[PDB]
């Protein structure tokens, strides 16, 4: 899954 | 970036965890869609709640495929073999039901549905469900609520609804 993290 | 993301419609916050939906390509805060960051690691393709809801509602409106038709035949046959299905196997005989056709304006039975399946009459699942529902609604309209016929309709419809779960 594609994600955005800090 | 001035785009409002997620269901909460807010600007991108670099400090927060987001997961992307492969269906709509929007981005969602993990917390807003119930996904934990550690959990996302084990997810391949992701579909957000709203898209999943639309896909679920869509199932009865999409074109029926040949595989869908093999399924319809399977469902019909399970209904025809059900113990409570005997009153709905064939068109009602006027001699067995007084003024039936004067009470029921749109008769339907399992044999008529089997014929429709055979000639690919249905184009959407909603149409198949509508005919089946007609069978049960006609029975409950013509027969009193305490008659076994009425109960057979209640039982079969409950059985039918379960049979359709996860159809497409
Ligand atoms: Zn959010
Ligand atoms: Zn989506």
């Amino acid at each position: 899954a594609r994600t955005k993290q800090t | 970036d001035t785009k409002l993301y997620c269901i909460c419609k807010t600007p991108y916050d670099e400090s927060k965890f987001y997961i992307g939906c492969d269906r709509c390509q929007n981005w969602y805060h993990g917390r807003c869609v119930g996904i934990l960051q550690s959990e996302a690691e084990l997810i391949d393709e992701y579909v957000c709640p709203q898209c999943q809801s639309t896909e679920d509602a869509m199932t009865v409106l999409t074109p029926l495929t040949e595989k869908d038709y093999e399924g319809l035949k399977r469902v019909l046959r399970s209904l025809q073999a059900h113990k409570m299905a005997w009153p709905f196997l064939e068109p009602v005989d006027p001699n067995d039901a007084p003024d039936y056709y004067g009470v029921i304006k749109e008769p339907m039975d399992l044999a008529t549905m089997e014929e429709r399946v055979q000639r690919r009459y249905y184009e959407k699942l909603t149409e198949f469900v509508a005919d089946m529902t007609k069978i049960f609604d006609n029975c409950r309209y013509y027969n009193p609520s305490d008659s076994p016929f009425y109960q057979c309709a209640e039982v079969l419809e409950s059985f039918f609804v379960q049979k359709l779960k996860g159809f497409k």
